[PDB]
């Protein structure tokens, strides 16, 4: 339909339109009954209690998508070319992009082959030149995402401050990324946003943490997501070694936003900072949530 | 297809084919690895 | 669905082919003065193209030269507007332009092997760093000497607490056979300092320029490799008195098969050699330095080292 | 179909055409629904992570092909001859070739009887003289193979050097084999090709390993394949003891190739070097990729 | 060079493009006759406008020129001509420096510019980073032609 | 009939009905037989 478009950008850069307007132009269409495609799989936890079981929390699980495509052409040689190109568009080690475009925008999922594809019918595929490939792909990162929102604040003063507007319009908490120039001592916000995960929801409402004093040439990236180390210098200096066990603890909870403050001190040149706010969603399409 | 058959039996874990002999032997091997170096030679 | 809206559509582009939208696809009733325009923008919203359709009594026809659309990338988003006379533009279709054509990935991508490299080292931090691999005398054979008595920056040399000779191999390799080395060096005593290019993985064979200084042995040699700590003199030596903070450029030109050394900003090679029997090519593009002194004190040592592909 | 031809070269050298042009001339045809025949079975490993599970690598699995053949003939006696010949074409200990020829060339798979064949219907086979045999064969090496490329370099000089042109056109890495004559000291390339499984992908771009000095009569086979010992002396001398812990670590990564340098020194009577490069694929047919 | 069986003057462009404006071209050539050989810098995708260094070999025109291109096979000269004799195996380094807006040619190992030019009116930036070669001979025999070519981005 | 049902489940071995407590007690009894006569009386 014209309300939904599904595309695949392979690991080699090839572009396919499985469903939607212009689907099947490259020879591959999407068969029905695709699973674990819409909602992010989450399992909830329960402890024994006096009234049965008590809620203990939730964990989001990786997506195990199983879907069939149909590769077709008029002649078997061109069908063989199409099938080979489709196979080349996938890999186990590196992930290809799967984009869904609706009136809510375009959200992409990074997927890799979980196991070998299951191609063709019972007979040889050159008889038909129109054969299905069943594919079991997996999303290690299970959330659908959009292009992150980026803001830049530069200054020439030795000491300065700024406000970054931030707002999570998605379904799930997002983890902020910072890029900070050197030299200079930065103070970055780590607001709880009312999140009570550490039982400090309103104690950490205005939490600010000071990064270690960066030496010349030691521009740092401070990624708060748990997949990656928090502090990483671009010159290879061990910055987090000088941070005494400090860390950024809180994601940007959904529906929360404010003018988070960034402070720069002891910057003789006057540095710059960049804030990246990811746009993660648990669904290929969803109306914005206030 | 996968959800609701052997592919979810795999998620269940050791409900179907799984023997006790090698599990016990592996537990014994792990304990032997832990305790053998500290056992006296006497 | 109370209000009129566009239809999500797609466009097809091909290199060397004229972009064309047939009139019968953009049908309807269009009075006189109606104008249609197609706008192509990118991910940031910047307009990368705009074309005017040939609106007729009942059809709109688009036809553009291939050079007009060759700059439109795949994934660029289009918007087709129709405008009836004395009215605001009304978007009919919007979507994405896909390119149905042979795909050339190797043209767009650049491999790591197909990239000129540029390396730099200054030793100002008083540590060796992970980019220098000791050679000849094994791990821990290198060191940094401050030279705080004179107004000079720290320099790399052998670990004189253990050895009087050493070698260092720059961890990564060059991507070209031709290579330029720029060394700012200090002469604080008697010794020999080798700048080594076209070296193998273990620095067994290489070309090099040797700066030797002493009581009466201030000269420059062209050397070939016999191991990271052994070398063979090629050609005649050239007298050269090295002073503190002297900058030497060692350029190996592959097409000329010539290794030359220029002193300072001289436009004429201080030393030059050609046609040396040393392997060149992939696996023979490592570079490095070597030091050899009779006494356990620094001789000629590099304060600053720089390397770059090509000459 | 004429686009795809399937043959079997038995352990006794018998040639059978199961599918394609000339199928059934030897009495045996191939039945549909053959499994694990096209894509190499690869299992992916996943380890717990912040957002579910994180990719941890892939392991290729041995192929298990279950396929049916039909042995047919007009008379029961000659049918029995055909069935006996088909059974004689197979074994458990020794492998036989399964060759697939398409417009992309001919690629073979070494398969052996995984278990006893299941022949015939429920009634007497001589009644119909046209009976199906169910074969469960296995491929210990799961990659479809082409004939490996062999290059020879002979020199009469004491010291010499050559450039071997090498290129991996397949979708999987391959391991090179060298046959070096003696006496002489050889230096062989162990280029990483950017492979970063020893954390030295860039450090070992032009890596060369020096084999131990070979005395007269100590011709060596230097195979990078993990299945076999790297250095094997033809006369039985232990030559890996003089190798000081050095080894050939890297395969030829897909899509990579160059003129790798081979050096010979201290050779009083010259030397000969043979380079064997395997040509492995994960599919019976596929278009070239780069 | 040109395929003289059916052609006399021929131009070639490198398939890929440089990533920066400054460029260095090291060419080892042979002088097996009389003709003109142009090293082409800062060309477009059709080699319509470009800078170049032209080596002319002949009885009276053993020279080097700085050229500005009008099409792949037609060009005009800029500045004077520097006398230069080219032998077999001669290596020439043509460096275009964007900061100085200069085009220079060096011979062999010496770092002094054999020829130089500055301020030439050609477009630069994106779409004008293509290099190439050109051969123009009056006869149907090879003149001055490259046996080795290498390009490096930047100077 | 036998191949492909419970008669091959028996070949599979301890996939269906098989208890943990009895197996553990049997292993403990075997270990006790092995080690009891050599334990001291003190």
């Amino acid at each position: 339909t014209d309300f939904l478009k599904i595309e695949l950008i392979g690991r080699d850069g090839s572009h396919w339109v499985l469903s939607g307007p212009g689907m099947g132009q490259q020879g591959v269409t999407l068969n029905p009954n695709l699973q674990q495609f819409y909602d992010a799989p989450v399992k909830t936890l329960y402890v024994p209690g006096p009234f049965g079981e008590e809620y203990a929390g939730k964990r989001v699980q990786r997506r195990e998508i199983v879907f069939s495509v149909q590769a077709y052409d008029e002649d078997p040689d061109t069908w063989s070319t199409v099938d080979s190109l489709w196979r080349w568009a996938w890999d186990y080690d590196e992930e290809s992009e799967l984009r869904v475009s609706t009136s809510d925008g375009t959200r992409f999922l990074k997927v890799r082959l979980m196991e070998e594809p299951k191609p063709y019918y019972e007979k040889d595929p050159h008889i038909t030149a129109d054969n299905p490939i069943v594919m079991t792909v997996t999303a290690t990162f299970p959330y659908w995402q959009d292009e992150p929102e980026e803001l830049i604040w530069t200054t020439l003063s030795t000491e300065d401050m700024t406000r970054f507007p931030v707002r999570n319009d998605g379904d799930v908490p997002v983890w902020l990324k910072w890029t900070l120039t050197a030299p200079g001592l930065w103070i970055l916000p780590d607001f709880s946003w009312g999140n009570d995960m550490y039982s400090r929801g309103r104690e950490d409402l205005g939490r600010t943490v000071a990064m270690p004093e960066l030496v010349a040439g030691e521009h740092v990236s401070v990624d708060s997501d748990p997949r990656v180390q928090t502090l990483i210098a671009v010159n290879g200096m061990p910055t987090q070694n000088r941070w005494k066990g400090n860390d950024l603890l809180y994601p940007l909870m959904p529906g929360k936003g404010a003018e988070i403050p960034v402070q720069l001190k002891n910057a003789p040149e006057g540095g710059a900072c960049k804030l990246t706010r990811p746009r993660w969603y648990s669904r290929p399409w969803s109306r914005p949530g206030v | 297809s996968s959800g609701g058959g052997p592919a979810v039996v795999n998620n269940y874990g050791d409900i179907h084919t799984a023997n006790y002999d090698e599990f016990y032997k592996g537990q014994q091997r792990r304990e032997a690895q832990q305790q053998a170096p500290i056992l006296p030679v006497r | 669905m109370l209000s009129t809206g566009p239809i999500m559509e797609t466009l097809t582009l091909t290199v060397g082919s004229a972009f064309e939208i047939p009139g019968w696809k953009l049908r309807g009733e269009y009075p006189a003065g109606t104008t249609s325009h197609l706008v192509f923008t990118d991910a940031a919203g910047g307009t990368l193209g705009e074309f005017e359709g040939t609106v007729s009594a009942k059809e709109i026809h688009y036809l553009q030269a291939p050079d007009d659309v060759k700059n439109i990338p795949h994934g660029a988003n289009f918007q087709l507007f129709v405008t009836y006379p004395s009215m605001q533009p009304q978007c009919l279709y919007f979507g994405t332009a896909i390119r149905k054509e042979p795909r050339y990935p190797l043209s767009t991508v650049v491999s790591p092997e197909d990239s000129a490299v540029q390396y730099k080292a200054n030793f100002v931090g008083q540590y060796i760093g992970p980019m220098w691999k000791p050679m000849g005398n094994g791990w821990g054979s290198l060191g940094i000497h401050t030279h705080a008595l004179i107004s000079e920056a720290p320099s790399m040399g052998p670990n004189y607490s253990l050895f009087s000779s050493a070698a260092a191999r720059w961890l990564w390799s060059m991507n070209m056979d031709s290579v330029t080395i720029v060394v700012r060096v200090l002469n604080v005593g008697a010794g020999k300092f080798n700048v080594i290019v076209c070296a193998d993985y273990q620095m067994q064979t290489y070309l090099g320029i040797q700066f030797e200084t002493g009581i009466s042995n201030n000269k420059v040699h062209v050397i070939t490799g016999d191991g990271p700590l052994n070398w063979g003199y090629q050609g005649d030596a050239v007298n050269n008195t090295t002073a503190n903070g002297d900058v030497y450029t060692i350029k190996y030109n592959d097409l000329l098969d010539t290794i030359s050394c220029y002193k300072g900003t001289s436009l004429t090679p201080l030393i030059e050699a050609s046609g040396l029997d040393v392997p060149h090519g992939e696996g023979f593009r490592y570079t490095g330095l070597a030091w050899n002194t009779a006494l356990l004190s620094p001789g000629v040592e590099p304060t600053a080292w720089e390397a770059k592909d090509g000459v």
